[PDB]
């Protein structure tokens, strides 16, 4: 039985009957006026925010090692939440994360899904530090390593420590899924907003990150197609940005 | 200080078993008897223990298969047979026995194993 | 009136300390979600465990599966771990383990999930076996049949669920103490084999998970042996 | 298999001068609940019966003089002769009693300095 | 049923670790020596640095005690009666003045609470209560601290916590008194966000979360072998 949302009224999608985890067991919303430094009432652009926005389709393989994503910059150029990122200073939304692979029965494999709030990166060298461009590019997605990288100015790329200097087994913690093209085809994640003040700009700081890690790896017959394809789609949710009007009666 | 004896050195042939007694001078009672080999070189090496007073069986692998461990602790004779002998197999084979679970204390006299092919 | 004793600095005490900064209005508390009321909420979720840690994968992912595949191996052990968390080079390093190094004194059950992450058209059986502290491990699989044991099935379920209970005649074992055969084995053995259909892969992977039941209670705290560097950073 | 090696030269030195020995007992032989080391030395007299000399690594053997002294702990023994004697020749070996199996040294003669 | 209070955040996280050990003379010397500083950070003890980084966000009170143990110094002319030595602590909240030498004007800022405390008594105290801007103490950041995208990564954010400053009120004409200080640093009140998986690599920097690539675990001998350490005994003989 598939079921087709339309968020937005200009996007299609179809999806099965799954399981959703909800984060950290609190649902997206608002902000109210308890929690909130600033008098001035914030604007809340909801119209076209609120759609699917459906990133490129990655190429799982055999040797592959892993991939992520690091938000809210992977939508710095997606439509009007770019245009808002762009035109606002302080801003402050949650997420809806859906992931599929597309797999006949003949394949076989496991992803871990998850989204680490506040993830840091090492540096490949210990003593200097890292530029902005190894941390994420636009919509793209960065790949992790097998072996050890020796740049001078890049993230530690070694998929068993996950970039953050943890066992990458420990990972479960934070909120996550698995995908098991045994029986399991999808995964949605809804991740609020998590940060110690009540709105914060955009560009300066990464809220999370998204990280897929193969565990067991694809295997496949000689006569088979060579790659599972792995698609993601974003729906921001509950998004507000700063007023811009003078509060002082004019 | 207990003195130590066993069956005797013999001249044996190929394929002709060998049966090694080693006598007793002690008791029976989770105190332990076993036997090593010395060859031209290297020393020795161990070839198989026997608890009494445990009714403990244990082979070396270098004999899994080859030695069989046979007692008989009410006559204070027990054997060691083998068959299938080599002429690689002559050497001075000694008869240790132990009253502690984990020690070495005592040796025995040694017995003469070279054969004629 | 006053001991010679009243005048000391105990450096496990709790008394109130005059206040350097009054009048000072702090920052209100606002309402940051996934607030942790108890370090054991954290040891009762899932982690993945290295079963597969043979001196050559602790240096890569090859540590976390388990090989499976199908041939001529009759009663073949697929795996086989002594269950000690906190000590054993199994446990000792998840989530489990490192909240418990933490402390000295430790109580309660524990919990492995196995996951089968293969093909959805491979059949077969497995043979899950559990020795109690008091019992040597099988050897054959005629043996791990006659303890206890759990048959799955991996056509029908692909995940299995054993739960380890607490036997020990005191109530907290102490978590640094090696009990040599006096922990518990578990042990999994081929029943059937793997089947599979033409054109589809012959080998699979077993994942392994190992978390805590509602059980547990801790005591003693201490500083754990992990971090063998003390001196103060640069 | 447990390996334990010998020293790469034998004594080669004169009668009656201090010597220094070690057997390197590859797995570790110390036993938590005795805190015991299962590692003694042997010394064989050409044809004539091997006796040990040093047992436990701590204890001097009964009968045995006192210029044998044997320590160490951990994976490492050594072994002291306060001074040699020419008419004590033997063939020293190393023997572990831990775990099976029972796994001999590798042999130091008493050769000829004179 | 078993009790879990032994493993709540308070009971877990308000242990009274020591922090710093500093020495200072008295008199003679140049003016680095005479005066002890330390700026408050959990980023340098490595025990109580993996303790507070097993979690994310953090929001505490600060209980600081200072054991400060003084001595005479070999050398000439040695005092015989000098009645008692006083030592004054300073704290230094973020945006205060900041002293650059012993006998300097900002020792007497009306604005910087001070404890002026005589030897002999028990060791003194302060509560410094929850000083930031932001509404938590954050031990990870990912970002830059300039809206240009531009500046250290990851670092000197909104929270600090001050200095702590410790001088010899009592001016010695003859003789050099060493004393030496240690700060015992306590969190009271702790409200803690957002577990953590504990670290895996040795640290390397009080700033970074730099890193070598260590193992998963530790290795084993085979796939299926138990462990079986038990040497000859009675049983298993």
């Amino acid at each position: 039985r598939v079921r087709s949302i339309t968020l937005g009224n200009s996007t299609i999608t179809t999806q099965e009957c799954a399981n959703v985890v909800v984060g950290y067991g609190v649902w997206p919303s608002y902000l109210q006026d308890n929690e909130a430094t600033a008098e001035d009432q914030p604007t809340q652009p909801d119209v076209a925010t609120c759609r699917f926005y459906t990133l490129d389709s990655i190429q799982w393989q055999k040797e592959s090692d892993g991939w992520w994503w690091k938000f809210p910059e992977a939508l710095k150029n997606m439509g009007l939440f770019g245009q808002n990122m762009e035109y606002h200073y302080l801003g402050r939304s949650g997420y809806t994360i859906h992931v599929q692979c597309n797999a006949s029965k003949f394949h076989q494999g496991c992803l871990l899904v998850v989204c680490v709030p506040e993830a840091e990166m090492g540096c490949s060298d210990v003593e200097r530090e890292v530029v902005a461009a190894s941390l994420s590019s636009e919509d793209t997605a960065k790949s992790f390593s097998r072996t050890e990288s020796n740049g001078q100015h890049t993230v530690q790329t070694v998929v068993y420590n996950a970039g953050m200097g943890v066992g990458v087994g420990n990972l479960t913690i934070f909120p996550h899924q698995w995908i098991n093209l045994r029986t399991n085809n999808s995964a949605t994640i809804v991740m609020p907003y998590i940060n110690s003040v009540p709105m914060d700009n955009m560009f300066r700081h990464y809220n999370f990150t998204l990280m897929i890690i193969p565990f067991a790896k694809l295997e496949y017959t000689e006569q088979a197609s060579n790659y599972v394809p792995i698609t993601v789609t974003v729906a921001p949710m509950c998004a507000e940005y700063n007023g811009l009007r003078l509060a002082s009666h004019q | 200080e207990v003195q130590l004896q066993q069956s005797g050195p013999e001249l044996a042939r190929p394929w002709a078993s060998v049966k090694i007694s080693c006598q007793a001078f002690y008791t029976f009672s989770n105190y332990g008897m076993q036997w090593v080999k010395q060859s031209p070189g290297q020393g020795l090496e161990w070839i198989g223990p026997f608890y009494p007073g445990n009714a403990d069986t244990s082979y070396n692998q270098k004999f899994k298969g080859k030695a069989t461990l046979t007692a008989d602790k009410s006559s204070s004779t027990a054997y060691m047979q083998f068959s299938s002998l080599t002429s690689e197999d002559s050497a001075v084979y000694y008869c240790a026995r132990v009253v502690a679970t984990t020690d070495f204390d005592y040796w025995g006299q040694g017995t003469t194993v070279t054969v004629s092919s | 009136m006053l001991t010679p004793g009243s005048n000391q600095f105990l450096t496990s005490d709790d008394f109130q300390s005059p206040s350097a900064m009054p009048q000072f209005d702090v920052t209100p508390e606002m309402k940051i979600p996934g607030e942790v009321h108890n370090l054991m909420e954290i040891a009762e979720v899932d982690s993945v465990v290295p079963v597969n840690n043979t001196k050559e994968n602790i240096n890569s992912m090859e540590a976390y599966r388990i090989p499976v595949t199908g041939g001529d191996q009759l009663h073949t052990q697929v795996f086989g771990f002594q269950m000690q968390p906190g000590l054993n080079s199994v446990f000792k390093r998840t989530l489990l383990g490192e909240i418990l190094n933490y402390y000295a004194h430790w109580s309660g059950s524990v919990k492995l999930t196995f996951v089968f992450c293969g093909s959805a058209m491979a059949t077969g059986k497995f043979l899950l076996a559990y020795s109690p502290p008091g019992a040597s491990p099988p050897q054959n699989r005629k043996q791990a049949m006659l303890g206890t044991h759990v048959i799955w099935d991996v056509g029908l379920q692909s995940s299995c669920v054993l739960c380890i209970p607490w036997i020990s005649q005191t109530h907290y074992r102490l978590v640094q103490q090696d009990e040599y055969t006096s922990a518990g084995y578990v042990t999994c053995w081929y029943q059937t084999g793997l089947i599979v259909p033409p054109g589809a892969p012959p080998s699979c992977t077993i994942l392994c998970f190992a978390s805590a039941c509602n059980d547990f209670s801790v005591r003693n705290l201490r500083d754990t042996p992990f971090i063998e560097q003390t001196q103060l950073l640069q | 298999y447990i390996e334990a090696s010998q020293s790469p030269s034998s004594l080669a030195v004169s009668v009656g001068e201090k010597v220094t020995m070690s057997c390197k007992s590859s797995q570790s032989l110390l036993y938590s609940s005795n805190q015991k080391n299962y590692l003694a030395w042997f010394q064989q007299k050409p044809g004539q019966s091997p006796k040990l000399l040093i047992y436990w690594a701590s204890t001097r053997e009964s009968g045995v003089p006192d210029r044998f002294t044997g320590s160490g702990s951990g994976t490492d023994f050594t072994l002291t002769i306060s001074s040699v004697k020419a008419e004590d020749l033997a063939v020293y070996y190393c023997q572990q009693y831990y775990s099976y199996p029972y796994t001999f040294g590798g042999g130091t003669k008493l050769k000829i300095k004179r | 049923y078993h009790s879990r209070t032994e493993s709540s955040i308070e009971n877990f996280l308000c242990r009274a670790a020591c922090v710093y050990i500093a020495t200072y003379a008295s008199a003679g010397g140049t003016p680095t020596e005479r005066y002890a500083s330390w700026r408050i950070n959990t980023r340098q003890m490595v025990q109580l640095r993996r303790k507070f980084e097993l979690f994310t966000y953090l929001r505490f009170d600060m209980e600081i005690t200072f054991v400060i143990t003084s001595t005479q110094d070999p050398g000439t002319q040695l005092a015989q009666d000098m009645p008692v030595l006083t030592h004054q602590i300073m704290y230094i909240p973020p945006g205060g003045p900041v002293p650059n030498s012993a006998t300097d004007f900002a020792w007497q800022s009306s604005t910087n609470p001070s404890i002026f405390w005589t030897e002999g008594c028990a060791p003194a105290r302060m509560s410094v209560p929850f000083i930031s801007i932001g509404n938590a103490y954050s031990n990870f950041y990912d970002g830059w601290s300039h809206f240009t995208q531009e500046g250290v990564y990851g670092f000197n954010s909104l929270n600090n916590m001050g200095h702590i400053y410790v001088r010899h009120v009592n001016e010695q004409s003859l003789g050099v008194s060493t004393s030496t200080l240690r700060v015992y640093f306590k969190p009271k009140h702790v409200r803690a966000w957002v577990p953590r998986p504990p670290r895996l690599s040795p640290y390397v920097k009080s700033s970074n979360v730099n890193f070598k690539p260590t193992a998963v675990t530790t290795e084993r001998k085979d796939i299926n072998d138990v462990g079986t350490l038990r040497p000859v005994g009675y049983t298993n003989h």
